[PDB]
RNA sequence: AUCGAGAGG
């Protein structure tokens, strides 16, 4: 297709992505997976005020399990960060307002799910702020217990942020990475016991390249040109979009050089 | 800036002295039989098989940061497969008309015995090495 | 100036056997200049290895000697801060005393 | 006993000798003794040899047992340091010993002295005897609060 | 600190970005120096990652009581039955730049234990605070929010550098000065005061 | 008592100015500087007063004498300027 | 917690070795180090 | 002793301590909050108003700012909360108490105190952390470790106590040490492993990593080297970058048992003018040693560039080691299963002589030994010959050890490792020692109520066959665990020894200094030494060199 | 106290999977390692959130308070 | 889980370390000192139950 | 407590510029930029794809210190080609490069049926 | 029943003991296993319950304490006092002058099996944390 | 403020 990078995709999923990137210099392979780990935008609750905790947990505790929740972030584009809004503190498209109460009227352990969570904000007709579910039975994450006579009254207000700045903005699990399966560059010195090939088992990406001549010698000017990659994403952001979207903050980044140096 | 040396030698013994990418050599010079050399070799690069035949070269040059290639139009004052430079630590007077010259390749060990070569080789930062097919 | 020469006698020692006229010209191959230069760099660089007055020289013997013995750790005989402590609180009752006859 | 000895040529080589290893001293009566060098028996009681050969052969008996526990662990210590520990130790004619009696009772003033051990009855005995302490000592400066003579306080300033 | 008497503080927090990786994308949560092996001889530590890696795989219990006969050579042959590297040892890229690491990294879980010890509880300044009545000088201790101890220890490293002042300036200036006065006849602090 | 000074002949004691002399002086002067004392080299833009004394002393302009007491109550005073500093 | 409840304190010719006969009654490394180590055992 | 001759300080602070190798040796990691809290008087002058004003205008919140200024008058005033801390017109002559702030002097220290080496100036850094960074390579003198330590620090309050410790008690004027005339600070444990592997003539460094490698050193001066290998690909050995942080002008010459000027195994050390010949950099090179590199460049070019030579060296071998990694694991002490045999035959061939030796003098045929008891003579064979089989079987182990073996290649670096180690890791712990002897009979004729009376075999004694990796029985863990306690209360009582040692010493020669001749002299002027040493020298400037004159023939002397 | 949201190392969110887990253990009377592998804990760096987990909160919930 | 074992003085709980004494009631010989002039010494301790 | 806000990690403070150039001394047509608010995902991309260039001598690029956010890049290029010039080409060959993996993978994507 | 005695520290000395019921019984051998020393005994009185009960019970909780140096596990069971993990369940309803309380504990992969009869499993005190050896910076 | 304990390296 065109001309530059390649990627020959294996496996695809809802949540998991296996691909194959060609024609690529390393640098651009990490500086990928730096990006779309900790630097592609993603909302999640950044800010909770508690009304009545009655629970076992303290307030910061249920503050910090909050934070961790998957909020949908599909057209977080059209979201703006806090930050950048010309708001009191947090208006209708910066923030996303949930809404939590629960109270053990049963005779028995209550729990309160990921689904109980109510969204309070005008939404503005975007795909924003749906708590994920990936549970079969389509309660989430199980957010707290609650025995008889307990309740919990809370509000959640969901900001725009980088999972560089908290590890809840985080957009994708992880990531697979391998470039060469039979070390036919020599980038690592194999430890051995008998033999190194005996003792460290074939990469599953052997399958996908040659298998090396002893009796050929050592390719010196070779790099590093394909690379194995597999991509994971807790659901905030469908995984095409992760890396899609990794990628795109990354030319971001670029150009915020390149018109900064216009500037100069 | 001319070379300096020129020779044919036939490797004696190689050895991987307790490393993986490098062998020392020992060869002396064909039709001669009295000038020997001690080389260390990068064998991944050059594969060095035993008894073989080797032309050797010294050259005075072809300070100043080294630059890449530049697309060859800078050609290359080497018609040869291996290349090394380094410098002269000691020459060795191991009798009336007779020496011996030490070389380091950035850790890499020469040892050059002979006679004849008195007036080269002077004690000078530039040494580089040749080695052909 | 005789306690100059006694103090100064094991260095020349060490100035005439390497200066040494044959050691010079056969081994240093030193020119005339280059010669002066050596003895330039002795004269100063010795005068820079004096002792500096007023330097508190016990407090540094002291600990000098104090920081080893706080690394000692561990043919039968008194040793290691044992020893030590007989030493210096002068012991009569010296523990394992020994005589080495020639 | 290993030893290097010079050889006729000149050189030095190994000449071994047999040595008596003691459990037990007395030195006065056994090097007095013939079939043995008294020029080179040696004890590591140096307060015996300090009574027989005189306080400055005590004083290299003292360095060299000094020396042995250092070098024992393997360390090195310059012969300045310890050689002024040793020399403190001989210069008062005996075995001034580094204690609360063996040093601690000099002539030096009472506020240095008072400070090691033995405290109040050190200035006790300095009221009754009425002796006139000089603050020359570091001590006696560092009680005081003021610039002790060491090093950048070892002289004065002035002006042209 | 883990179970072994590895103790040691926090030199740097690194994000997951900047930390380096496995090929399965697994990163490690915390990293020790291998010099802390060798001089300490803590084996257990280094069995306890093999063991605690085999039991996450299997979905089995760690048994590391001692006195029994569980061999590391058994464990390995269980470790290289799910595909890992019989000793414990992992392929390993840099974080930074992706390009592989030389050195293949021992990896695995192990148990480690939060100390008491945390920095703000031990963080303490001064400058010219609070001030003991009797002696004149700072109170003691970092609750009282007092001074730290210039000892006499310490007194006899400044007499070693000869920093004369400085050691006046930390027994005079920093600490309980005073001023007194005295008579020429008397040495003694008997002199009526009548400042102004 | 008084008067137990030495001439500049028959001055024995070294002349080499020792660190622990420099220390005192650089800092006197450092100190005086700190507190607007006049400054007799043309600085290049140095503002701190340490700095400004140890540029000030490789010129030798600092009108200050060492009184080097001797343990019998003697005393040599030595120059800066005359002082050696290696 | 546990360990405190089974703890000794003796007072005060070799007391701070590990001794042949507390073997089975005696924690042979549980100890607190420095001043004071083996006086004081848990059991 | 408590309230005059030490006492409590202002102006100080304690934090625990932390390493930075991305940090000069001569600086200090001072948290904001302490530099927010320490202060120093600084008086107003025309060339620095212009920042103080700026200072006070900042306030005492956040820093660099300042929390008092004191009028001529006497009387303070109060940043944190004041009418007229906005608008301030600085008369000169005024003092204004400054926020500590970056490169000022400060004395860094640790108890204990046994060391001038102890307490050394330091250059200030403001760090974003509540943690004292210091450079890596500044533990030895203070014997710190990051373990849980803590750390004091001072502030002066004078221009002349500023000076004393920037001219007296600076970090780069105590490298080289009176003490052992030697270095006390070397390169330590990433550095030290880290440029033994950097060295080796395997080791080579493509053209990327080199221009990074190349800018890490401050003081590169653009000149990209001539590569150790062309045209088949341009290549750089270790040793080759690593040239690039000696300064010219520095010439090191060193052989070892095992070294020709060709050194078929790299052995010894050869640096000419900031460049290196041959030779893996180790302990002896770049260590604490009397001919180590540290003792030449503070010797020749001096205190500030060897000061910085430490950062260089870190820097780029830290960054080297980044990128090559380093690790090590447990497959690092197994042997090989035929070696594993060899050192189990090597235990019972031992346990056999032991038998042996034992029926010697149980029929009363065994020759006593001049001066001791037969028994005496029985355990003293009994021990050399089990100390014999686990230093074989250690040596044994050692041999098998690849080159690829880690805990192996920081033993050959010296970073942090010994033989003794390999030895009880792999192949046996060895014979336990109470007292100088083995294990007694504690029980009535027997170590432990699980061994028939009057057993003097090698386990029932106290020796423990097995290795750490092969496991300890029960009797040998509680025979180890019996060793181990004498060792925490040696080392709990040699502590407690040597505090008192120390600080008798240090009251006895309190007073000696070096008076303006050379006579070593007291308060009163008792002639210790008249000179001192007996040359008059400074220990620091003192290097060890032969006499050639000494040794020899007679005949060679001549000629 | 209670299951942790997501795994410290991956990331991965865990918390839908507890109850997942012991249901799967109890009612289908299976081991805890396929309980895991059925799950989608394929990384040991997820599993030993869950595996290693103590719900300490069942206890918390007795205090009737 | 609370295991027991404690008493509860002014709402701080107390622990009895247990104490150690060498027994009562029972015969030892001791070596005495080289320099002491009795050379062997056979100590009881006599207290009632 | 003494920890700075996380938020420095990208965003730019008061008076603090993207890049800041200064020129290399002792060096010829040799400028060091200073990256703020920037990590090794900036710092390896353009100085790998630098090394790319043919006109270019030097490129390399460090973090002075892992706690703050920014490194320092030096580059030194041919006479005649000023340093920014060879900075864009670099850039606008990773974007193109970036932008045709975008449109290559979204191709492979919607052809894959899941 | 008489199955089991109550042995003093001084009856001890009148009696022998075994320490694994495998030594009252009658070549092809694991290299790695430890070397066990041929019991050498008949006269057996007692056998040992389990060895592992020699240690207290903050030494129970070290794993492969046999396979480590004798010091180290004295220096574990001094932390593991200091180890922060859940004291009590009854934490919140105390007013203990100070309390430190884990967010998520969890049991140790690796569990001694005296560690059932302490409660660690059901109250740790530490997290399964992820750990790398290695030197990545020098930190 | 006195004493007391447990812990830090
Ligand atoms: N030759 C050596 N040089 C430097 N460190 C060494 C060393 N040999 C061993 N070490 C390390 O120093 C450590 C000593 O610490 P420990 O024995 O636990 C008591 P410590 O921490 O040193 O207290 P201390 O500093 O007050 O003496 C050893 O564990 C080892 O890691
Ligand atoms: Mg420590
Ligand atoms: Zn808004
Ligand atoms: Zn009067
Ligand atoms: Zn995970």
């Amino acid at each position: 297709s065109e001309e530059g990078p390649q990627v020959k995709i294996r496996e695809a999923s809802k949540d998991n992505v296996d691909f194959i990137l060609s024609n690529v210099d390393l640098a651009m392979a990490n500086s990928l997976r730096r990006v779309m780990i900790a630097e592609i935008p993603t909302l999640a609750i950044d800010s909770v005020e508690v009304e009545t905790n009655t629970t076992v947990l303290a307030d910061e505790f249920i503050a910090h399990r909050l934070g961790l929740i998957p909020l949908q972030s599909m057209d977080i584009e059209q979201l703006e960060y806090s930050r950048d809004c010309f708001c009191e503190d947090h208006c209708d498209k910066c923030s996303v307002v949930l809404t939590l109460q629960a109270f053990g009227e049963s005779e028995s352990t209550t729990n309160v799910y990921s689904k109980d969570l109510v969204i309070v904000s005008n939404l503005m007709g975007r795909n924003i702020g749906h708590p994920i579910i990936q549970d079969k039975e389509g309660n989430g994450v199980l957010i707290c217990k609650l025995r008889k006579g307990q309740e919990l009254k809370l509000t959640c207000v969901a900001k725009k942020g980088i999972a560089k700045e908290h590890a809840k903005w985080g957009p994708a699990a992880a990531i697979e990475f391998e470039y060469d399966p039979w070390n036919k560059l020599k980038h690592t010195d194999y430890w051995y016991e008998q033999d190194s090939a005996k003792e460290w088992p074939q990469s599953k990406n052997c399958e996908y390249e040659d298998p090396p001549n002893e009796g050929d010698p050592f390719d010196y000017k070779a790099q590093a040109d394909t690379f194995y990659m597999n991509v994971e994403s807790v659901g905030s952001i469908p995984v095409d979009q992760v890396v899609v979207r990794g990628i795109d903050t990354l030319q971001k980044k670029v150009a915020s050089i390149l018109l900064a140096l216009t500037q100069m | 800036s001319n070379t300096l040396f020129d020779d044919i030698f036939q490797v004696s013994e190689v050895d991987p002295g307790r490393y993986n990418k490098v062998c020392r050599i020992e060869a002396a010079s064909t039709t001669q039989d009295q000038c020997k050399l001690t080389l260390d070799i990068n064998v991944e690069l050059f594969p060095v098989a035993a008894q073989d035949s080797l032309t050797v070269t010294i050259a005075s040059s072809l300070t100043r940061s080294w630059r890449p290639p530049q697309a060859g139009d800078r050609s290359l004052a080497d018609d040869y497969d291996y290349v090394m430079y380094g410098t002269a630590y000691k020459f060795e007077e191991v009798s009336k008309d007779l020496i011996a010259v030490y070389y380091s390749f950035g850790g890499l060990l020469m040892r050059l015995e002979g006679n004849y070569r008195n007036l080269n080789n002077l004690k000078q930062e530039n040494a580089y090495l040749l080695i052909r097919r | 100036q005789n306690a100059q020469r006694d103090a100064v006698t094991l260095f020349c020692c060490l100035l005439r056997s390497r200066l040494a006229t044959r050691r010079v010209l056969q081994e240093y191959r030193l020119t005339k200049q280059a010669f002066d230069w050596v003895l330039s760099n002795i004269e100063a660089q010795f005068l820079r290895s004096v002792v500096h007055p007023g330097e508190m020289v016990g407090v540094l013997a002291a600990q000098s000697i104090g920081e080893p013995a706080t690394q000692m750790t561990l043919k039968k005989v008194t040793s290691g801060v044992p020893r030590l402590k007989e030493i210096l609180n002068v012991a009569k009752n010296m523990k394992t005393p020994s005589l080495t006859v020639y | 006993y290993d030893r290097k000895v010079p050889s006729p040529t000149g050189e030095y080589v190994k000449e071994p000798e047999w040595v008596l290893e003691t459990d037990g001293v007395n030195l006065s009566e056994v090097m007095t003794v013939p079939g043995i060098d008294p020029t080179r028996i040696y004890t590591n009681s140096f307060i015996d040899i300090m009574e027989v050969l005189g306080i400055e052969a005590g004083r290299a008996a003292l360095y060299k047992e000094v020396y042995n526990v250092i070098a024992s662990d393997g360390s090195y210590v310059n012969y300045r340091h310890m050689a002024l520990l040793v020399d403190v130790m001989t210069t008062q004619g005996g075995l001034t010993s580094v204690t609360r009696h063996g040093f601690n009772r000099s002539n030096t003033g009472a506020l240095m002295r008072c400070s090691f051990e033995e405290t109040v009855e050190i200035l006790f005995e300095a009221g009754a005897s009425a002796e006139l302490d000089d603050c020359r000592g570091v001590s006696e400066n560092v009680i005081l609060g003021q610039m002790a003579p060491i090093g950048t306080g070892a002289f004065d300033v002035m002006i042209d | 600190a883990s179970r072994h008497g590895q103790k040691g503080t926090i030199g740097i927090t690194y994000r997951r970005e900047d930390m380096p990786f496995t090929a399965e994308g697994i990163v490690p949560d915390l990293i020790i120096n291998p010099h802390a092996i060798p001089s300490r001889m803590t084996v257990a530590h280094l069995i306890e990652c093999l063991l605690s890696k085999v039991a996450a795989l299997s979905g089995n219990e760690g048994d590391a009581s001692p006195f029994t006969d569980i061999t590391v050579e058994g464990i390995s042959k269980l470790l290289r039955e799910h595909g890992y590297q019989s000793r414990g040892f992992e392929v390993m890229y840099n974080g930074h730049t992706g390009k592989k690491l030389m050195a293949q990294i021992f990896f695995g879980p192990t148990y480690y234990q939060r100390l008491r010890h945390m920095v703000d509880d031990k963080i303490h300044a001064r400058a010219r605070g609070p001030m003991q009545v009797l002696t004149r000088q700072p109170v003691e201790g970092r609750s009282r929010d007092g001074g730290l101890r210039f000892g006499e220890m310490e007194r006899d490293c400044m007499i070693a550098h000869g920093a004369a002042s400085f050691l006046k300036e930390r027994l005079m200036e920093a600490s309980d000065a005073f001023r007194v006065h005295i008579c020429g006849i008397c040495g003694l602090m008997t002199v009526i005061a009548k400042l102004n | 008592l008084k008067e137990k000074a030495i001439p500049k002949d028959q001055r024995a004691t070294t002349p080499y100015m020792t660190k622990y002399e420099r220390a005192r002086i650089l800092g006197t002067r450092a100190l005086q500087i700190s507190m607007n004392a006049p400054v007799f080299v043309d600085l290049e833009g140095e503002t701190d007063p340490l700095r400004i004394a140890m540029k000030e002393l490789a010129e030798k302009k600092i009108p200050l004498v060492i009184r080097r007491y001797l343990p019998d109550g003697s005393f040599e005073d030595w120059s800066v300027e005359e002082l050696i500093v290696d | 917690t546990l360990s405190h409840l089974r703890r000794t304190n003796t007072p005060i010719a070799k007391p701070r070795q590990l001794h042949n006969t507390h073997w089975g009654l005696v924690c042979p490394a549980e100890t607190p180090e420095g001043q004071a180590c083996g006086l004081v055992k848990n059991l | 002793r408590g309230n005059l001759m030490g006492k409590r300080v202002d102006f100080s602070a304690r934090t625990v301590i932390s390493g930075d190798p991305n940090l000069e040796l001569d600086q200090v990691g001072v948290p904001k909050s302490i530099a927010k809290t320490l202060t120093y008087p600084e008086v107003v002058t025309p060339y620095n108003i212009d920042r103080l004003t700026q200072l006070v205008r900042n306030g005492p919140n956040e820093h660099p700012g300042a929390k008092y200024v004191i009028r001529d008058s006497g009387d303070r005033i109060d940043l944190r909360y004041s009418k007229r801390a906005g608008d301030i017109q600085l008369q000169y002559g005024w003092k204004v108490e400054r926020h500590i702030m970056d490169n000022d002097p400060v004395l860094f220290n640790r108890q204990p105190s046994l060391h001038k080496m102890s307490m050394m100036a330091h250059r200030v850094k403001v760090i974003p952390y509540s943690t004292f960074r210091l450079n890596l390579s500044v533990t030895s003198p203070y014997n710190a470790d990051f373990d849980g330590d803590e750390m004091n620090l001072h502030v002066p309050q004078s221009e002349e106590t500023r000076a004393e410790l920037s001219q007296l008690c600076a970090v780069p004027l105590q490298i080289v040490s009176p003490q052992s005339n030697k270095p006390c600070m070397g390169i330590v444990q990433d550095t030290l492993c880290g440029i033994r592997k950097l060295t080796l003539r395997d080791t080579f460094i493509e053209l990327d990593q080199v221009l990074n490698m190349l800018y890490w050193v401050p003081d590169w001066d653009g000149v990209i080297p001539t590569p150790a290998i062309i045209k088949p690909k341009p290549l750089w050995s270790g040793k080759q970058i690593l040239s690039v942080a000696i300064p010219n002008g520095i010439h090191l010459q060193r052989f070892d048992e095992g070294t020709t000027l060709l050194s078929p195994k790299d052995n010894g050390m050869l640096i000419i003018d900031g460049q290196i010949i041959f030779g893996v950099v180790e302990k002896k090179t770049v260590g604490s040693s009397n001919g180590g590199l540290i003792h030449v460049v503070t010797r020749e070019k001096g205190p500030q560039v060897c000061a910085k030579l430490f950062g260089n060296i870190q820097k780029v071998v830290n960054f080297w080691l980044l990128h090559n990694g380093f690790s090590t694991g447990i497959g690092d002490t197994i042997a090989d299963g035929p070696t594993m045999r060899e050192i189990t035959e090597t235990i019972a061939e031992a346990k056999k002589k032991v038998l042996d030796v034992t029926k010697e003098a149980q029929a009363n045929l065994l020759t006593a030994k001049h001066g001791m008891t037969l028994r005496e003579s029985f355990e003293d064979n009994v021990v050399r010959f089990l100390n014999e089989a686990r230093d074989k079987a250690g040596r044994l182990a050692e041999v098998n050890l690849k080159d690829l073996n880690n805990v192996k290649q920081m033993v050959m670096a010296g970073s942090k490792g010994s033989f003794i180690n390999i030895a009880q890791m792999s192949a046996c712990v060895g014979q336990q020692s109470v007292e100088g002897k083995r294990i007694a009979f504690g029980f009535v004729d027997r170590t432990l109520p699980h061994f028939s009376k009057d057993d003097y075999s090698p386990e029932s004694k106290g020796f423990v066959e097995n290795s750490y990796l092969r496991g300890l029985t029960p009797q040998e863990f509680f025979f180890h665990a019996m060793g181990g306690r004498e060792g925490l209360i040696d080392t709990a009582v040699k502590t407690a020894e040597t505090g008192y040692i120390q600080r008798r010493l240090v009251k006895a020669l309190e007073d000696i200094m070096v008076h303006y001749d050379n006579t070593t002299r007291n308060s009163l002027g008792n002639v210790i030494q008249f000179i001192y040493g007996e040359d008059g020298m400074d220990a620091a400037h003192i290097e060890k060199q032969s006499l050639d004159t000494i040794g020899g023939s007679d005949a060679a002397f001549e000629k | 106290m209670i299951v942790p949201v997501r795994c410290f190392s991956c990331g991965k969110v865990v918390g839908d999977k507890w109850e997942s887990y012991l249901n799967l253990l109890q009612e289908d009377e299976l081991d805890e390692g396929t309980a895991l592998s059925r799950l989608g804990l394929k990384r040991y760096c997820c599993r030993r959130m869950i595996l290693t987990h103590v719900d300490l909160i069942e206890k918390f919930l007795r205090y009737n308070p | 889980f609370d295991m027991g074992g404690y008493f509860i003085i002014n709402g701080s709980e107390k622990v009895l370390i247990a104490q150690e004494r060498s027994a009562g009631n029972i015969v030892q010989v001791f070596k005495k000192a080289a320099p002491s002039p009795i050379s062997h010494v056979a100590e009881i301790r006599s207290a009632l139950e | 407590m003494n920890a700075p806000d996380r938020f420095e990690l990208f965003l730019l403070g008061e008076g603090e510029s993207k890049l800041k150039i200064d020129p290399d001394t002792k060096a010829p047509n040799a400028v060091v930029i200073t990256f703020e608010k920037e990590d090794h995902t900036l710092g390896n991309l353009i100085r790998a794809e630098l090394l790319n260039d043919r006109k270019v001598l030097f490129a390399a690029y460090k973090v002075e210190h892992p706690f703050f956010a920014r490194f320092k890049l030096r580059i030194q290029t041919t006479e005649g080609y000023d340093p920014k010039d060879a900075l864009k080409n670099a850039c606008n060959s990773i974007i193109n490069k970036l932008g045709a993996l975008k449109t290559n993978f979204e191709t492979e994507w919607n052809l894959q049926t899941l | 029943e008489g199955l089991v005695e109550y042995i003093d520290a001084e009856e001890e000395e009148s009696i022998l003991i075994a320490m694994q019921p495998e030594d009252l019984e009658p070549l092809d051998v694991d290299p790695a296993k430890r070397i066990r020393v041929s019991h050498h005994a008949t006269t057996f009185t007692h056998c040992e319950i389990h060895p592992s009960m020699i240690l207290g019970v903050a030494a129970s909780i070290i794993p492969f304490p046999d396979h480590n140096q004798s010091p180290r596990n004295t220096y574990q069971s001094a932390m593991g006092k200091q180890a922060m993990g859940v004291f009590l369940t009854n934490y919140n309803v105390r007013m203990d002058t100070m309390a430190n309380i884990l967010y998520y504990p969890q049991k140790p992969l690796g569990t001694t099996r005296a560690m059932e009869y302490l409660k660690f499993r059901e109250l740790p005190a530490g997290q399964n944390a992820i750990v790398a050896i290695a030197c990545y910076s020098g930190y």
